[PDB]
């Protein structure tokens, strides 16, 4: 009903999408704390433990 | 006295007559110029109505 303007619905939008991208961020980084295995294939033995 | 006052009155009427007219000239030109900020979406529904009061 426009009881508020395209502009400061543009910046909401774009604050919303800003935000989205800085949370998707932090849950790449999550999923880089824990280590995914690039390739498939025969994995060798562990060269620092549990702990290290 | 009475006429003095009558015509005293005419001409104190007109020119405050003059002077309302331009205040309604300088509001309609707020009102097109926001009317003009409304369709293209900086401004709201809300200052055009102010405007428009």
């Amino acid at each position: 009903d426009q009881a508020v303007s395209k502009q400061q619905y543009a910046d909401a939008n774009a604050a919303y999408l800003q935000s989205k991208a800085a949370v998707e961020q932090a849950r790449i980084n999550l999923r880089y704390t824990k280590v995914l295995s690039p390739i498939s294939g025969r994995i060798g033995r562990s060269a620092v433990t549990e702990g290290a | 006295a009475s006429v003095a006052t009558a015509y005293l009155t005419l001409k104190a009427d007109q020119a405050q007559l003059q002077l309302t007219k331009d205040t309604l000239g300088t509001y309609q030109k707020s009102f097109d110029l926001t009317q003009r900020s409304y369709d293209v979406g900086v401004a709201s529904a809300l200052d055009l109505r102010q405007a428009q009061t």
